[PDB]
């Protein structure tokens, strides 16, 4: 396949991909006033400060340098409850990020601090002894 | 089109001077030189010499030296450029037709050249 | 300095067959075709290519300090003058004819 | 055993590039030097054993950016200045004729001329004094040259056109290497590398046939070329010990000033407090024979070992390229060099020689037409002292039988006078990924 | 030594200097209209670009952070057969790189997938006993 | 809190907020010639290049991906000598900072060769057995 | 023009015409700062123009600053909140 | 929403007539001025 | 103020009506000398 093909797949079959996703998010203008002069040059500062931003996100969670890293906070099923294979098997990510978009801000507080954080410093209190 | 416009024939007494011309249309003029040749009944050609359009600078081997003058004009719509020709001390030898050529690159490949003017004393 | 000299003053091969012209020429060489009362045309420039624009009947190779000018399946009007150039010299042409 | 793939990050590697340098100068004039980033006071210079490059100059691209960044910044000083378009009007001249000399019978005119005033209905009388060489007669009552091509423009005589010594730095991910064989030739492999952070001190100084105020070279006097037997091609000289050149104007002159509309001053020429002579350079006439003589040598070497050979005098051109044409202290002087390119060497006194100049301010400096310019009078007396490190030559065509080679002076292209200082450097472009293989593997846990 | 000593030394010797390559490959011009107002400024975007284009090919073969990254792809010898010592002693980067220009993009896409994206996965279905 | 209280307390207590410190290095502006067109366009760039000459520090030392990262190198005392508690309970880092200015530079080179680069080549040496 | 007229500038400059459609009223604004930069701001009462502020606090932009001209008095500004200072 | 965050325990130094925004306040309407007067009608013939 | 006739040479009568043939006086390069000359117009573009 190529670029978004597994847009069409269900979850399982579609996260065996994610590199040619990952790969078309820096440039694409390759090669060589405001018309066409700074209609480009406020472009390509735009795509390296959206690009930075998720970085920084990753970092902070704990999964730097990774395309799939499980964390050590619990799945509340106030979120949703749907069987395990009722999601990675007969949907997609288009259906199922419209089902959440109402919960990832109360998720991204438990990931950045109520869980690595939290870890971060019991490495220190450990590696001292 | 490249075309290299010429003037038509002359002919004149020994001792007098000639001017013959050519006129350059289709190209970006400032970018190539132009050479002169001259080519005498039955024989090969001959390199008569070369002018720089942009700053006018001519070159002429030591047989021609204090006889030809090669010259350029250039109009105030900067499109049409008209080189120039000019011999001085005549004599029969100079019998000849005379070939406007431009210069294509280092090679020294003339690609297009001028339809030739004959000239006789 | 310069040295150049071409071989075959005139040949005198007819329609058909097929012939070569060799210029031996010290440093880059061109080849044109004149006509009698026109101007020359040229053919074949740097020893190998040949200008956008002309029968692929010419071509030409060079191996040390020869070069060779030949034409494949001559035609009623290939009859002109063939000379060689280096750089301000040329050599006084050759002329084939039926 | 079987060899593994490994990676690296940070290899010394590079491959050849473009890009736009920036510039660096030290601590108003033209050059718009006081836009560029303060230089360091550190001249780090790294030197690379054991590795031997390729450089190739009549290609390399920091000469074709060079030029188009000083045609750029020429033009962006003439943005706010004064436009002249009353002064295309008809003129009445007279000759000048007061305590002159007799080489300057004819070289100025008094002319006197109707302007505009700051109201837009009236008119004022006014005289100034011009050139001969910025003047045509009408129907043979002048006219300034330019008023069929072009459009003058001057004011701003607060900047000046002394050169500033200018430093290229290059930016992150790329290096500038630099060739340090004494006895370097324009292309090949120079086994003596080393890598700097920025270029020395170029100055941009303009001129025609000699190279002034440039760099020497070391070992002794280099002549580069692409492919010397092609005739249409230029010749580089480089000395290597200076010659000087003293250069003055020894008129007297005041400067007028007119109001034109409101908030517009055009800066005539007044009177001249006292004699009119002609401008002029002297060179010592035992320095320059002798330097000559050095470039003889060199010459032979490409050419037989028993050849004559000639200096003549310019065959023809625009007045630019005709003469040595420079700019000293603001005006711009044209000088006849035909009494040092004089003299002929075959194989087996103490005093100077004076060389007479012309002076122009109507000036068309980059072959450009549409777009002249004006250049106000200075006040005083003129005087200037250079070294020349250089020459531009071109050899005469169609010789054959191996002898009499003759050279004549060149010019007209600046890109020459670039050339000559950007013979030592080239840009690369750093590639810090590598592979290789070796017996470590990645620990599966 | 400095910038770009360890060009002249051969790769074993030139391998343990990476970081002074590595530390001016961002900036150098610490404290600092179109010419030289955006001539700068479109190099300053450039660099950024050149810069991220390499972080990330790095994080996609799971060397993220490092500057030597022991891989699990087997050398086949068909892209070059020379003893271990006749690399590593006798000949520099600027000669290698010559001998292998041809089989990078052959190479690069191994580290790709043939080792992450194949364990990347399986370190997901280990970590869920 | 927010931004910069922590500013107020001491380094232990203060220790315990770095991720909203380290969240607005970024951005703030979050959606929006040369006045107001040029001079803007020159302080996003700066942001970014700031941004990652830290993160290639922290890279070099071995402590990419982190917020506290425990290295291996001894604390000379000729930089300081005070009670580990006369420093993480009485004192800010506004005031420690004002009396180490002068080591860091010294410090920043023990920590970037002479620790992670002596140890990277090891870790190279041990597993090719 | 001499002891007929003529406007005032005709002899040091040119006019242009204050386009008509363009107001000059002043409007607040608020100068904010880029990334990795703080704004602090003293909040002490009697606080003079140099030395120590105890009593710091931290904003992303300033207030609502009207820019205008006078030379005497100035006008349409802000107000002090204990006394004269 | 205009945040505002209080710092307890520290003092800093202030200096005005030595302020960084202050001069560029200035030269940032001295430039918005000319800005405004560009595109608009010059008064030449009125120097009558 | 241009001075405009009739063109009647050699047309048919679709276009009877639909040129002009104006003289002007027109600026030199000279400040002070102006030239006579004249343009062909279509009556679309001028009125009287
Ligand atoms: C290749 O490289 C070459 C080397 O760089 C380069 O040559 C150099 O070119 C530049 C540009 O042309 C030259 O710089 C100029 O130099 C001019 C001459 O300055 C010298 O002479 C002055 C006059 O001295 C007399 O008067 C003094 C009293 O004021 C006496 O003390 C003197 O003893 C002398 O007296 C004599 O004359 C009297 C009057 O006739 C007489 O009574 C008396 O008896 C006696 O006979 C000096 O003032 C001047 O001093 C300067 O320099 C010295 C160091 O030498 C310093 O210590 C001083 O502090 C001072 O800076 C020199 O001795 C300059 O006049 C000229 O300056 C003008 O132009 C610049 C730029 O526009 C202005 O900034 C400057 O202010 C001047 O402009 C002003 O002029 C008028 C009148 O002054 C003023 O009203 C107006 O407002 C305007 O602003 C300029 O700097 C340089 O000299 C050259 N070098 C050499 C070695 O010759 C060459 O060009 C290059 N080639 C190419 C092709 O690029
Ligand atoms: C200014 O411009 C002019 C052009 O106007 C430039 O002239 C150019 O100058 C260079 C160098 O001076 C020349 O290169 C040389 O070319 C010759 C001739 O090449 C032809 O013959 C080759 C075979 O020659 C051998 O065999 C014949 C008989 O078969 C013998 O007569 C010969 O003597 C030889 O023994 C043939 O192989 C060539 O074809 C190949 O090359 C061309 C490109 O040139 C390709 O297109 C072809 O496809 C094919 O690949 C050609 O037909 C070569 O013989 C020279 O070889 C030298 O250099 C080799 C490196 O490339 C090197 O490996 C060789 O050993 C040899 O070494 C030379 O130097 C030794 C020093 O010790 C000598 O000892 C040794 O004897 C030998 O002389 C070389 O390649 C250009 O041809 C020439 N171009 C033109 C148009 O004339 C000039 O350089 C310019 N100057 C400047 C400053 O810019
Ligand atoms: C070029 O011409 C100018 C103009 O004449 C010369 O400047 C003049 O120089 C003389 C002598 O230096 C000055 O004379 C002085 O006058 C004062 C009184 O004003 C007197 O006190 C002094 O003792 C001296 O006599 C004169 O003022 C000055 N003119 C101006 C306008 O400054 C200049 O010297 C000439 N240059 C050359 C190289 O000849
Ligand atoms: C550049 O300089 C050279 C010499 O330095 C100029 O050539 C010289 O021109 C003058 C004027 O035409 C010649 O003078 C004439 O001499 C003859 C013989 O005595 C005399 O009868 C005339 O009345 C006149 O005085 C001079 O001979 C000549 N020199 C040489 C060697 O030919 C040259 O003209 C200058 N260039 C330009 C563009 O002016
Ligand atoms: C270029 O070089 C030639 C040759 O060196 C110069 O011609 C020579 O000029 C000198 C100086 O005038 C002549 O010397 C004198 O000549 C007169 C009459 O010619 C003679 O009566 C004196 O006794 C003395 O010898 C010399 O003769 C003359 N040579 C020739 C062959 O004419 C020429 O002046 C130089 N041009 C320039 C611009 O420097
Ligand atoms: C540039 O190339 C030269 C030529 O190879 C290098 O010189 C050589 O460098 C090697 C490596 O250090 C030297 O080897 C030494 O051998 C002695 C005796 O066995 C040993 O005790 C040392 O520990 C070291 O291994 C060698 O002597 C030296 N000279 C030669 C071969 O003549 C030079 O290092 C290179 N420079 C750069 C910057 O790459
Ligand atoms: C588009 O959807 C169709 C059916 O919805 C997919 O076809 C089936 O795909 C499943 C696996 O996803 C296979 O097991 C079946 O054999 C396929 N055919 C059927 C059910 O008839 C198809 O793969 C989807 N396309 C993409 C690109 O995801
Ligand atoms: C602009 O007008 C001038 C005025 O004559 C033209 O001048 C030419 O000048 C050269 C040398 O001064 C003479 O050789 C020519 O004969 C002059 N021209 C003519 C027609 O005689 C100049 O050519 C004009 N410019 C343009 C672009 O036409
Ligand atoms: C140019 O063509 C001629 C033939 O027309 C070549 O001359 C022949 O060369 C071969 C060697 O390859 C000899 O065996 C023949 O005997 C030659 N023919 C004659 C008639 O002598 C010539 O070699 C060609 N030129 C080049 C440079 O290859
Ligand atoms: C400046 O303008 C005046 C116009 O008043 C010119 O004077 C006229 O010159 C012409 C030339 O033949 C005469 O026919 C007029 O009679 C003159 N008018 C007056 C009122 O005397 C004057 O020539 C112009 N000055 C210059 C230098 O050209
Ligand atoms: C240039 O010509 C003008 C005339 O237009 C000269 O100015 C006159 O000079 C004489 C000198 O005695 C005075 O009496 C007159 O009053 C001046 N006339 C004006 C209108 O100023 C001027 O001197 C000449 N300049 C030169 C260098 O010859
Ligand atoms: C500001 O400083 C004061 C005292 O310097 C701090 O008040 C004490 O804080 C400690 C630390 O938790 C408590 O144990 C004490 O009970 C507090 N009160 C005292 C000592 O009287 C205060 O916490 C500091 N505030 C900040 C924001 O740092
Ligand atoms: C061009 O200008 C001339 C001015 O010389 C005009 O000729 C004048 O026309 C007026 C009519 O309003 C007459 O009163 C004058 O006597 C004329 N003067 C001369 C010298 O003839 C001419 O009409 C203008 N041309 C056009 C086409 O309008
Ligand atoms: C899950 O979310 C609901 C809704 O807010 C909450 O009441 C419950 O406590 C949450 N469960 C856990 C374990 O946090
Ligand atoms: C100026 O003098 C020259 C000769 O010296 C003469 O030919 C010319 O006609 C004169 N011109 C004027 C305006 O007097
Ligand atoms: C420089 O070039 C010439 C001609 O190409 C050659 O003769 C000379 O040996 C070269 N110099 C060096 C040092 O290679
Ligand atoms: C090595 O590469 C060759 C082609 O270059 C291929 O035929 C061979 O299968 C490869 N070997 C391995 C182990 O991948
Ligand atoms: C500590 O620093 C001092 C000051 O330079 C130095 O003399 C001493 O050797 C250092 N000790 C260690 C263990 O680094
Ligand atoms: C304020 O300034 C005045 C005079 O400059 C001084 O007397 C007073 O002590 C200052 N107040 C403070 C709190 O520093």
């Amino acid at each position: 396949l190529g670029f978004l093909g597994a847009a069409g797949s269900t979850m399982g079959a579609a996260s065996m991909t994610l590199t040619v996703q990952a790969r078309n998010l820096l440039s694409g203008i390759v090669q060589q006033l405001t018309v066409w002069g700074i209609k480009q040059l406020q472009a390509r500062v735009l795509a390296v400060e959206r690009y930075l931003r998720d970085q920084q996100l990753l970092g902070i969670w704990g999964c730097s340098g990774k395309l799939i890293c499980c964390t050590n906070v619990p799945w509340n099923s106030s979120w949703s409850n749907r069987n395990l294979s009722e999601i990675w098997d007969n949907m997609t990510w288009l259906q199922w990020d419209k089902e959440i978009s109402n919960y990832t801000q109360i998720i991204y507080g438990l990931l950045e601090e109520s869980q690595n954080q939290q870890e971060k410093n019991e490495q220190d209190l450990l590696a001292l002894d | 089109q490249v075309q290299l416009l010429q003037s038509g024939a002359a002919v004149t007494k020994p001792g007098a001077s000639v001017r013959v011309s050519c006129e350059a249309s289709g190209y970006n003029i400032r970018d190539y030189f132009i050479h002169w040749w001259r080519q005498a009944p039955g024989q090969g050609l001959q390199w008569v010499g070369w002018i720089n359009p942009k700053t006018g600078q001519p070159n002429n081997p030591r047989q021609f030296q204090g006889r030809v003058s090669l010259t350029r004009h250039a109009s105030w719509d900067f499109d049409t450029y008209s080189f120039y020709m000019d011999l001085k001390a005549l004599r029969s030898d100079d019998t000849a037709v005379y070939f406007c050529a431009r210069q294509r690159s280092d090679y020294w490949d003339f690609d297009v050249w001028g339809s030739g003017t004959q000239v006789t004393v | 300095d310069i040295q150049m000299t071409q071989s075959p003053s005139s040949l005198s091969a007819s329609v058909g067959d097929t012939v070569t012209i060799t210029c031996q020429a010290n440093g880059y060489l061109n080849w044109y075709q004149q006509r009698r009362g026109k101007a020359p045309k040229l053919l074949i420039y740097d020893g190998s290519k040949l200008e956008r624009g002309v029968p692929s009947r010419f071509s030409g190779r060079r191996w040390g300090q020869e070069y060779n000018l030949t034409i494949n399946n001559l035609q009623p009007e290939d009859i002109a003058t063939y000379f060689c150039q280096v750089y301000e010299f040329v050599v006084p042409g050759t002329r084939l004819d039926l | 055993e079987n060899l593994w793939v490994t990676v690296y990050y940070g290899v010394p590697v590079w491959k050849d590039a473009e890009t736009t340098l920036f510039c660096a100068s030290d601590a108003h004039n033209v050059w718009a030097t006081h836009a560029c980033v303060p230089t360091d006071p550190n001249p780090q210079e790294i030197h690379l054993e054991n590795v031997t490059e390729e450089f190739n100059m009549w290609k390399n691209n920091m000469v074709e950016q060079m030029h188009t960044d000083i045609i750029s910044l020429w033009d962006q000083s003439l943005k706010p200045c004064v436009k002249l378009t009353p002064l295309c009007v008809t003129l009445q001249c007279t000759n000048v004729t007061n305590n002159i000399t007799d080489d300057m019978r004819g070289e100025l005119k008094n002319c006197s001329f109707n302007m505009t005033t700051e109201l837009r209905d009236k008119k004022q009388k006014v005289y100034s004094l011009f050139y001969r060489l910025d003047v045509v007669q009408i129907n043979e009552e002048y006219r300034l040259i330019n008023c069929n091509t072009s459009a003058i423009t001057q004011a701003c005589p607060k900047v000046s056109f002394e050169p500033i010594p200018i430093h290229y730095c290059a930016p992150a991910g790329f290096a500038i290497l630099k060739c340090k064989d004494k006895k370097f030739n324009g292309t090949g492999p120079c086994p003596s590398v080393s890598t700097v952070q920025c270029t020395h001190g170029i100055k941009p100084v303009v001129s025609t046939q000699l190279l002034l105020n440039g760099s020497l070279a070391e070992e002794e006097v280099m002549i580069r070329s692409e492919n010397i037997t092609n005739n249409a091609k230029n010749i580089l000289v480089q000395f290597n010990t200076p010659v000087q050149i003293n250069c003055t104007r020894p008129n007297n002159n005041t400067r007028k000033s007119i109001r034109i509309g409101p908030g517009q001053a055009f800066y005539a020429t007044g009177d001249i407090i006292g004699d009119i002579r002609q401008a002029h350079c002297n060179v010592s006439k035992a320095t320059w024979n002798e330097t000559l003589g050095k470039v003889v040598k060199q010459l032979r070497k490409h050419f037989g070992n028993n050849t004559i050979i000639r200096f003549a005098n310019s065959s023809g051109g625009d007045l630019e390229v005709t003469t040595h044409s420079f700019n000293c202290g603001g005006e711009f002087f044209y000088c006849n060099t035909s009494g040092l390119f004089n003299s002929t060497w075959i194989s087996n006194s103490n005093d100077s020689i004076t060389l007479p100049c012309r002076i122009k301010q109507i000036i068309n400096m980059w072959q450009r037409i549409g777009q002249a310019m004006y250049a106000p009078p200075i006040q005083g007396v003129i005087r200037c002292v250079s070294n020349i490190t250089g020459l531009i030559l071109t050899r005469d065509g169609g010789s054959t039988n191996s002898t009499t080679e003759t050279f004549r002076p060149g010019g007209g292209d600046m890109r020459d006078n670039w050339r000559s200082e950007l013979y030592k450097y080239k840009v690369v472009k750093i590639e810090p990924l590598g592979v290789a293989p070796t017996r470590c593997k990645r620990r599966v846990v």
